C-alpha cells in the first residue's frame, strides 16, 4: 500500500494517479494543477471543483470509495506535531 | 409458506412486494370476524357451541319440524348463523300475516334466544359499554397502528383509504376517536341522525392553504342502528342504545319487538331496510373495478358466495392485485388432494393453484394473524416515534 | 390529537422542469432562520440542504439559486438521493432519479438527519478512525474504515504551508495504536 | 449555572445561542419587579417588612379577627399584597352596601396604610416626580440600551418588539421619551385621554424604526376612574397635584372605585375590562410560530402565568430563556425535602429533557444589569456621541 | 467582525448576504483594516509605499516572512528595479545593524 504526497500533481505519471481509490485535496491555485485532478477522477461532478481554489488553512475535500458522498472536512491538529520550522533570521541578528 | 403463482418466495421478497403495492392509486382493506378476537370477540363456530349447550330443546324442533338446519352441519359446527335469522324473520312475518296464533309464539321464542346469544359476543367490554374513552385501553393498540399507517403514506392529489368489514362491533370507531381522525359512514346530524347515500362523495379542505379522513363501509349493519316508528333509519350513541334496548335483550327473558334492529342482515324483506344493505355491496363492487387497485384480505373465512363471485370476476383486469391470509393451507391441501373437503377449502385451493403473478397467498398458523399483519406494512420516516406530549400533560395536571 | 409531523414547513413545490425543482416561500419568513425542536437552522443561503416529505421516504436536495419574483421569493434546488427506514434505524441511498409531487412541503434538516447522511455502516465502527468535523455547521464527526483506506493506494495533494504534514502524521499515528502488529516505513 | 436540555453549557455557546434567537420573526420580553431595584425600587419582601414594622396594631386584626393572612407566611415574609388589596376592597364594598358602620371605618385605615406603603416605593425620584426630563439621569442608562439594542436588531419587513411588564412605575416611558421613540400603550388624546383596545393594531408609515409596544398587566400610577364610566390617563405632574400628594402626606381615603393599581377593583365590569384585554393580548402573542421570549426579574409565584407559559411548549417552534439567581438553594431544598411552589415550579422545568428551555443562574451573573450585555450591537451602529459637544457650544453662544 | 474593541479581517469567501440587504461604500477606516498585518509583527515591519487606487493607506511587510526563502524582482528597462533594491537594502541595514549583505 502506498501513500503519495505531492504539491505538483501535473509532474507525475498519469497512471500512478489514475490507479488510486481515494483522494484528499487541500488548496490548489493553478490552472494546470487542476486539469490533472479532473482527468484522474471520473466525470459527473463539477460544482465540487470550484471550492478548491479558495479553501482556507486546514480544510480539505475528500472523495473516493470510503466516503458515501464528497464532504468538506475541518481536520484536527496532531499532538505532538512534526518539527516546527527552519532558522529565523531576526533572533540571530539581534543577539548582540 | 408464501405462494405467488404456485412458487415459493422468502420473507424479504414478500416485504419488498408489499412495499411496492402501498404506493398505488387505490388501496383498500377488507376485514372479517377473526380480526376482533384479540379484543374480546368470538368466531362464528364458538357461538353455535354456546347455543347448542344452553338451549338443547329448540334444536330438535328446528331440525325435525321446519327443516331450517341440517344434522350434518350442526354436528360439525358449520352452520351459517346470519343466514338463519333472515329465514326465521320471514317465517314469523308470514305466520303473523295469515293469523296462525300458535305459530307466532314459537318463532318469537327462538329469535329471542338467537339475539341474546349474538349480542353478548359483540360488546367487547361487558358492562363497560356505556362509559367514555374506551379507546385508551391496550386491547385496541393495533387498530390504531393500522389506521395511522394507512393515512400517513398518501401523497397529495391522491384518494383516501377505504375500509370494508363484516363485523358489527364498535372497535374501529373507538380507535379512530382517540387519534382525532374523522370517519365517514353515511350519517349526518346530532339530534336526529339520518342515512344519506350521497355523502360518500365528499371531502375536506382548508380555507387558508386537513387531509385526515377515511371511509368505512359496514356490510352487515351495526349494534347502534334501528328503525323507529316512522320509515327512516336513525343512529344513536352507545349509552343511549344501552339504556334503550340492549339491556333488556341481555337481561330480560321475554323481550322481542319486531322489525326494529338492522343487524345482522335480518329484515331484508322490508324495502326501507334492504336499501341500506344494497348500497354497501354496490359501492364495494364499484371500488375494485378501478385501474390501479390493490386489496388486502385478512380475517375472512371465504364462506360467502357473492363476495367470492365478485372477487373472481374482478381478476380479468391486468392491473388488479390481491393478498390473502389463511392460516390453514396445509389442512385444506391434504383434504382436497385426497378426496375433497368443504366449499371454502376448494375455493381457496383453486385460487392458490392459479398461475398468475397477481394472487399471493400466505399461511402458517400464528404467522398469518391480525397482529402480524400490521408489521408487514411500511412505517413512515417523519412519524414521531417518541413521547413528548404526555410529560407536559402530566406536569400541567400536577400544577394546583 | 393526530400529529403526522413534528416539524414546521417553509414552502411548497409549484413546478418541475426536468430535474430542477421550484419552490415559493411563505409570507412570514424573512430572517433566513427556521426553528424546530432541536434548535435553529438556516435554509436560504446557496449550498445548504433541504428536504421534502414524499410518502414514506425523504428526498434530499441542495440549494442553487435564490431571487425575487409584497413580492414573492423563489428557490431552485437539485436532488442527491433519499433516506429510508428499514427495521428500526435509517439508511441513506445515493440515487437521485426520484422527485416529489406538486403541493409537497419543504422542511429543514435537523442535526439528527445530518448524522445519517455522513455516516458509515454500524458493524464497521470498531474498525474506524476519527479525522475531523463538518465544515459548514461544525456539529457532525467524520469516520472512515481503515480496511477501505489502506487497501488500494491513497493520494494527498496541496500547496505549501497548508497542512499535508499534519494530516500525514495524524493518520500514521492513529493506525499504530490500533493495529500494533503492523509495518510502516 | 447555565443549563440547556438538562446538561451544562459554556459561555461562548450560550452567547451564540442568544444571538441566533434575536433574529426570529417575533421577539418579546417580560420584566418583573426585580428590574427596578437598580434605579430606586423595592422588592415585595421589603414592602411587607416595612409595613410590619411601621403598623403593628393593625397586624393582629388581619390574622385573628378577619382571617385574611396566616401566621407562618407573615413570619416568613412570603405574603401576596395585591390579592390582599383586592380582598380588602371587596370586604369594604360588601360592608358599605349593607350599612354596617363599625366595619366600614375599620377597613379605611387598612387600605390607606397599604396604599401609602405601596405608593411611597413606586416613586423612583422622591419629590422630583413633578419635573420634566427625568430620563436624562444616570439611573436609566440600561433601560435605554435595552430598547436601542432590541430595536436595532430588526431587518426591514419584520415586526416590532413587544414589552410585557408587571410593574406600575414610569421608568420605561421616561427612558423612551429621551431617545426619541414612541410607545403604543392603548390610549389616545390629550385633553381627554381614553382607552381604546384597537390601538394595538396600528403602525407608523412615512409618506416622504419609530415605535414599540408596551403592555402593563397590573395598571399604572396615572390611571383612574372618575364619575364617568370611562378610564382616563393624565401626566405625572397632574397626578401629583390631583391625588398623589394626599396619599403620602395625609390620611385620605374616601373613594373606593377610583385607582387602578395594583390589580384592585376587579368586581366592577368597567375596570376588569383593561386587565382582561392585557392578559388576552399576552396569551395570543406566544401562540404564534417562530417566537422567542426572555424573562428577567420575575419570581415564579403566579399560578396563571405559569399555566400559560407551560402550555405553549407543545408547539415545536417556541423557545424561552429564564433568569433566576437563587437556583442552588432551591435545588438543595427540593432534593432534601420541602420548598414553596415557586421552587418546585422552577425545578420541574429545569430537569426537563427539552432543547426549548434554558435556565441561567448565579449570584450576580443573572441580574438585569448583566442581561443587557448578553445582547449584541450591530457593526455599523453609531456609538460616538458628538452632538452634545455642539449643543453646549450653541448654548454658550447665548 | 469585532475581536476585543476593534475589528479584524478574515479571508474566507463562501458567506453571502441576504435578499433585501443594503449596500454601502467603504470608508477609509475599513481599508486600513483590510490591508493590515497581524497586530504583532509591527516591531519587525518595513514600510514600502502607498496603495495605488486611493493613495491613503500605507503598506508594511514582515522581514522574517520576506527574507526567508528566495525573492524575485522582475520588470522591463527604465521602470525602477534599482530604486526598489536600494530602498529595501538600505532600510533593512538600518533596522538590524548586525546583518550581513553582499
Ligand atoms: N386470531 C385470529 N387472527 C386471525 N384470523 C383468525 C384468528 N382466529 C381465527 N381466525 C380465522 O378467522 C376465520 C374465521 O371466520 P368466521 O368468523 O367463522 O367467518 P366470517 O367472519 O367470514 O363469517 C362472516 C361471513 O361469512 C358468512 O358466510 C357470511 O357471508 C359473512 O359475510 C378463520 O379463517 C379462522 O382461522
Ligand atoms: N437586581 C436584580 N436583578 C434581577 N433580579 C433581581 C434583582 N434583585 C432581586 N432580583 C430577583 O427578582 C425577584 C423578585 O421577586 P418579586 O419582586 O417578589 O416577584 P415579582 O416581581 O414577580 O412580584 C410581582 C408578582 O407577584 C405576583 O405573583 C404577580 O404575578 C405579580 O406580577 C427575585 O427572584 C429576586 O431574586
Ligand atoms: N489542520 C490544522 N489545524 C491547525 N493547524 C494546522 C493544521 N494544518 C497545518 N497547521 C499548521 O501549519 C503549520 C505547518 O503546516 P505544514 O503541515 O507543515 O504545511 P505543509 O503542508 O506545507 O507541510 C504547523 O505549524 C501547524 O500548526
Ligand atoms: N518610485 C519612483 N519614484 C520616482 N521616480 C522613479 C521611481 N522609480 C523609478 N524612478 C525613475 O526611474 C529612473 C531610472 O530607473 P532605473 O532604476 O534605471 O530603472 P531600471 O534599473 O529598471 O532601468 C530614475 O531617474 C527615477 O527617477
Ligand atoms: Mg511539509
Ligand atoms: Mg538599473
Amino acid at each position: 500500500s502506498l501513500i503519495v504526497s505531492t504539491q505538483r500533481p501535473s509532474e507525475l505519471s498519469p497512471t500512478v494517479l489514475a490507479m488510486c481509490s481515494n483522494w484528499f485535496s487541500l488548496r490548489l491555485t493553478n490552472e494546470r494543477d487542476l486539469q490533472a485532478l479532473r482527468y484522474a477522477m471520473e466525470s459527473g461532478n463539477e460544482q465540487i471543483l470550484k471550492q478548491i481554489s479558495g479553501l482556507p488553512r486546514g480544510d480539505a475535500v475528500a472523495f473516493g470509495s470510503a466516503f458515501n458522498l464528497p464532504v468538506r472536512i475541518s481536520i484536527n491538529q496532531a499532538r505532538p506535531g512534526p518539527k516546527s520550522s527552519d532558522a529565523v533570521f531576526s533572533e540571530e541578528w539581534a543577539n548582540c | 409458506s408464501i405462494y405467488q403463482g404456485g412458487n415459493k418466495l422468502n420473507e424479504d421478497d414478500f416485504r419488498s412486494h408489499v412495499y411496492s403495492l402501498c404506493q398505488l392509486d387505490n388501496v383498500g382493506v377488507l376485514l372479517g370476524a377473526g380480526a376482533s378476537v384479540g379484543c374480546g370477540g368470538k368466531t362464528m363456530k364458538d357461538v353455535w357451541k354456546s347455543f347448542k349447550q344452553n338451549y338443547p330443546e329448540l334444536l330438535g324442533a328446528l331440525i325435525d319440524k321446519y327443516l331450517l338446519v341440517s344434522q350434518i352441519d350442526s354436528d360439525n359446527n358449520l352452520v351459517n348463523v346470519e343466514l338463519l335469522i333472515d329465514e326465521a324473520t320471514k317465517f314469523l312475518s308470514v305466520a303473523k300475516t295469515r293469523r296462525c296464533e300458535d305459530e307466532e309464539e314459537e318463532f318469537r321464542k327462538i329469535l329471542s334466544s338467537l339475539y341474546k346469544e349474538v349480542t353478548k359476543a359483540a360488546l367487547l367490554t361487558g358492562e363497560q359499554f356505556r362509559e367514555k374513552n374506551q379507546g385508551k385501553k391496550d386491547a385496541f393498540k393495533y387498530h390504531k397502528e393500522l389506521i395511522s399507517k394507512l393515512i400517513s403514506n398518501r401523497q397529495p392529489g391522491q384518494s383516501a383509504p377505504a375500509i370494508f368489514t363484516t363485523n358489527y362491533d364498535l372497535a374501529l370507531e373507538w380507535a379512530a376517536e382517540d387519534l382525532g381522525i374523522q370517519l365517514f359512514n353515511g350519517f349526518s346530524g346530532l339530534h336526529t341522525r339520518q342515512f344519506y347515500p350521497q355523502n360518500f362523495d365528499l371531502a375536506f379542505r382548508n380555507v387558508n392553504a386537513g387531509h385526515y379522513h377515511a371511509y368505512l363501509y359496514k356490510l352487515h349493519g351495526s349494534l347502534t342502528w334501528y328503525q323507529n316508528d316512522s320509515l327512516t333509519v336513525n343512529e344513536v350513541s352507545a349509552s343511549q342504545a344501552y339504556d334503550e334496548y340492549i339491556n333488556d335483550i341481555i337481561n330480560k327473558d321475554d323481550f322481542y319487538r319486531g322489525q326494529h334492529l338492522i343487524y345482522p342482515g335480518a329484515n331484508k324483506y322490508s324495502h326501507t331496510i334492504g336499501f341500506v344493505y344494497g348500497e354497501m355491496f354496490r359501492r364495494f363492487g364499484e371500488f375494485i373495478s378501478k385501474p390501479q387497485t390493490a386489496l388486502f384480505i385478512n380475517g375472512f373465512g371465504f364462506g360467502d358466495y357473492h363476495i367470492n363471485r365478485i372477487i373472481l370476476g374482478a381478476l380479468l383486469n391486468p392491473s388488479f392485485h390481491v393478498v390473502i391470509y389463511y392460516p390453514e393451507l396445509k389442512e385444506a391441501i391434504t383434504k382436497v388432494s385426497k378426496g375433497g373437503g368443504s366449499e371454502a377449502e376448494k375455493a381457496i385451493v383453486t385460487l392458490k393453484n392459479m398461475a398468475f403473478n397477481q394472487v399471493t397467498v400466505v399461511g402458517g398458523g400464528s404467522k398469518a394473524y391480525f397482529n402480524s399483519f400490521v408489521e408487514h406494512l411500511p412505517y413512515p420516516v417523519l412519524f414521531p416515534r417518541d413521547n413528548i406530549v404526555d410529560e407536559l400533560v402530566e406536569a400541567i395536571a400536577n400544577l394546583s | 390529537l393526530f400529529k403526522l409531523t413534528e416539524i414546521s414547513a417553509i414552502g411548497y413545490v409549484v413546478g418541475l422542469e426536468g430535474e430542477r425543482i421550484r419552490i415559493n416561500l411563505h409570507e412570514g419568513l424573512q430572517g433566513r432562520l427556521a426553528s424546530h425542536r432541536k434548535g435553529v437552522s438556516s435554509v436560504t443561503q446557496p449550498g445548504d440542504l433541504i428536504g421534502f416529505d414524499a410518502g414514506n421516504i425523504l428526498v434530499v436536495a441542495r440549494v442553487t439559486d435564490m431571487a425575487f419574483v409584497i413580492p414573492l421569493r423563489q428557490i431552485i434546488a437539485y436532488a442527491i438521493g433519499f433516506v429510508k427506514r428499514e427495521l428500526n434505524g435509517y439508511v441513506f441511498i445515493s440515487e437521485d432519479w426520484r422527485l416529489p409531487a406538486l403541493g409537497s412541503s419543504a422542511v429543514p434538516l435537523t442535526s439528527d438527519f445530518l448524522n445519517i447522511i455522513y455516516s458509515i455502516d454500524k458493524e464497521e465502527l470498531p474498525k474506524a478512525v476519527e479525522l475531523g468535523v463538518d465544515s459548514r455547521t461544525k456539529t457532525v464527526k467524520i469516520f472512515a474504515s481503515v480496511d477501505k483506506l489502506l487497501s488500494r493506494h491513497l493520494a494527498v495533494l496541496g500547496s505549501t504551508g497548508y497542512g499535508k504534514s499534519n494530516f500525514n502524521a495524524l493518520l500514521t499515528r492513529k493506525v499504530s495504536e490500533k493495529y500494533p502488529n503492523s509495518r510502516i516505513v
